[PDB]
Protein backbone atom coordinates (compact mmCIF):
# COMPACT_ATOMS: atom_id res chain seq x y z
CA UNK A 1 0.00 0.00 0.00
CA UNK A 2 1.59 3.22 -1.30
CA UNK A 3 0.46 6.82 -1.13
CA UNK A 4 1.49 9.82 -3.22
CA UNK A 5 1.32 13.39 -1.89
CA UNK A 6 1.80 16.73 -3.68
CA UNK A 7 4.33 18.96 -1.88
CA UNK B 1 26.03 9.02 -3.08
CA UNK B 2 23.65 10.68 -0.69
CA UNK B 3 23.57 14.46 -1.00
CA UNK B 4 21.76 17.30 0.75
CA UNK B 5 19.44 19.78 -0.96
CA UNK B 6 17.81 22.91 0.47
CA UNK B 7 14.47 24.01 -1.00
CA UNK B 8 12.37 27.12 -0.28
CA UNK B 9 8.69 27.08 -1.19
CA UNK B 10 7.57 29.06 -4.12
CA UNK B 11 4.04 30.16 -5.21
CA UNK B 12 3.75 26.59 -6.34
CA UNK B 13 4.80 24.79 -2.90
CA UNK B 14 8.00 22.87 -3.17
CA UNK B 15 7.14 21.45 -6.58
CA UNK B 16 7.51 17.70 -6.08
CA UNK B 17 5.45 14.64 -5.20
CA UNK B 18 6.53 12.07 -2.62
CA UNK B 19 5.43 8.44 -2.91
CA UNK B 20 5.96 5.38 -0.79
CA UNK B 21 4.66 2.87 1.70
CA UNK B 22 2.03 3.64 4.32
CA UNK B 23 3.54 1.21 6.84
CA UNK B 24 6.71 1.22 8.89
CA UNK B 25 9.77 -0.92 8.18
CA UNK B 26 9.56 -3.91 5.88
CA UNK B 27 11.60 -5.79 3.31
CA UNK B 28 15.14 -4.59 2.67
CA UNK B 29 16.00 -3.39 -0.84
CA UNK B 30 19.31 -2.02 -2.05
CA UNK B 31 19.51 1.36 -3.77
CA UNK B 32 22.55 1.67 -6.04
CA UNK B 33 23.97 -1.44 -4.37
CA UNK B 34 23.66 -0.02 -0.81
CA UNK B 35 21.32 -1.92 1.52
CA UNK B 36 18.38 0.00 3.03
CA UNK B 37 15.00 -0.50 4.61
CA UNK B 38 12.17 0.84 2.38
CA UNK B 39 12.58 4.47 1.33
CA UNK B 40 10.00 7.01 0.22
CA UNK B 41 10.88 8.58 -3.13
CA UNK B 42 10.22 11.54 -5.40
CA UNK B 43 7.52 10.49 -7.89
CA UNK B 44 7.20 13.83 -9.73
CA UNK B 45 9.12 17.09 -10.15
CA UNK B 46 7.32 20.23 -11.32
CA UNK B 47 9.37 21.82 -14.14
CA UNK B 48 10.76 25.12 -12.98
CA UNK B 49 9.60 24.63 -9.44
CA UNK B 50 11.72 24.93 -6.35
CA UNK B 51 12.67 21.26 -6.15
CA UNK B 52 13.64 21.21 -9.83
CA UNK B 53 15.86 24.27 -9.41
CA UNK B 54 17.54 22.58 -6.38
CA UNK B 55 18.34 19.57 -8.55
CA UNK B 56 15.76 17.08 -7.22
CA UNK B 57 14.95 14.44 -9.82
CA UNK B 58 12.28 11.87 -10.35
CA UNK B 59 13.19 8.69 -8.62
CA UNK B 60 15.32 10.30 -5.91
CA UNK B 61 15.10 8.28 -2.71
CA UNK B 62 14.63 10.20 0.53
CA UNK B 63 17.04 9.30 3.36
CA UNK B 64 16.51 12.27 5.68
CA UNK B 65 13.98 15.09 6.02
CA UNK B 66 15.00 18.17 8.01
CA UNK B 67 17.89 16.24 9.54
CA UNK B 68 15.72 13.29 10.68
CA UNK B 69 16.53 9.82 9.38
CA UNK B 70 13.51 8.45 7.48
CA UNK B 71 14.85 5.06 6.44
CA UNK B 72 11.93 2.64 6.73
CA UNK B 73 9.58 5.49 7.66
CA UNK B 74 5.86 5.66 7.10
CA UNK B 75 4.51 7.93 4.39
CA UNK B 76 2.82 10.07 7.07
CA UNK B 77 6.09 10.53 8.95
CA UNK B 78 7.82 11.80 5.80
CA UNK B 79 4.91 14.05 4.77
CA UNK B 80 4.72 15.55 8.26
CA UNK B 81 8.48 16.13 8.33
CA UNK B 82 8.36 17.84 4.92
CA UNK B 83 5.67 20.12 6.39
CA UNK B 84 7.71 20.92 9.53
CA UNK B 85 9.06 24.25 8.26
CA UNK B 86 6.96 27.20 7.19
CA UNK B 87 8.96 27.70 4.02
CA UNK B 88 12.27 25.81 4.01
CA UNK B 89 12.91 22.12 3.51
CA UNK B 90 16.22 20.23 3.75
CA UNK B 91 16.37 16.75 2.21
CA UNK B 92 19.05 14.09 2.04
CA UNK B 93 18.43 12.31 -1.26
CA UNK B 94 19.92 9.51 -3.31
CA UNK B 95 19.57 9.61 -7.08
CA UNK B 96 19.06 6.39 -9.03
Amino acid sequence: EEWSTVM
Amino acid sequence: SPRVVRIVKSESGYGFNVRGQVSEGGQLRSINGELYAPLQHVSAVLPGGAADRAGVRKGDRILEVNGVNVEGATHKQVVDLIRAGEKELILTVLSV
